[PDB]
């Protein structure tokens, strides 16, 4: 239970920089957001991994600091991973 | 409300 409260809720303006950040992966990399995304969201399963469609609204806050701790891991460790 | 992340293949900028 303590998982609910360990992930911080993200707000709009970070789920907007997540977009973005999210928007610098790579696509192998992104890939992945696709596979956090279609894992924890079981719900949007019947979605292709390549064509997936990151929905921000429906993201949990866990999935979201993911994605965004996950594109940091390629992005403010990595300039420009698609150089 | 944010945008839904329209990915359907090369998005990366």
């Amino acid at each position: 239970s303590e998982e609910e409260d360990k992930c911080k809720p993200m707000s709009y303006e970070e789920k907007r920089q997540l977009s973005l950040d999210i928007n610098k992966l790579p696509g192998e990399k992104l890939g992945r957001v696709v596979h956090i995304i279609q894992s924890r969201e079981p719900s949007l399963k019947n979605s292709n991994p390549d064509e997936i469609e990151i929905d921000f609204e429906t993201l949990k806050p866990s999935t979201l600091r993911e994605l965004e701790r996950y594109v940091t891991s390629c992005l403010r460790k990595k300039r420009k991973p698609q150089a | 409300v944010v945008p839904k992340k329209k990915i359907k293949k090369e998005q990366v900028e």
